[PDB]
């Protein structure tokens, strides 16, 4: 009843965020789920002296 | 022709006056400085939280 039947108002929950309290944070195990080679490089170096370089 | 000026006014004449002209001016500068849209900023390292390994 009343003026306008139905047409109710609504309360919507939008975004939200987290104050990630520095006192606790567990990082778990890390992985990848796939592969794809981009680029690599292989080489070496030598010390032909009597001193560390 | 500075030699012309010597024979016209006398060496010592100008010799002295030139010093009166060229001697150093010692002074204290008071006042301030201002400039338009320059850059400014800050950096901070906050206190450590005892939690890792």
């Amino acid at each position: 009843d009343g003026y306008r039947c139905g047409d109710k108002t609504a309360i919507k929950v939008s975004n939200f965020a987290y104050n990630l309290d520095p006192d606790s944070f567990k990082h778990g195990d890390v992985t990848q789920s796939d592969r794809q080679l981009v680029k690599t490089v292989v080489g070496w170096a030598v010390n032909d002296s009597d001193t560390p370089q | 022709d500075w030699n012309w000026t010597i024979q016209q006014n006398g060496l010592s004449t100008m010799q002295n006056n030139l010093a009166r002209v060229l001697r150093p001016v010692r002074a204290g500068i008071t006042g301030d400085f201002s400039a338009e849209s320059q850059f400014a900023g800050n950096i901070e390292i906050g206190a450590p939280v005892p939690l890792a390994a």
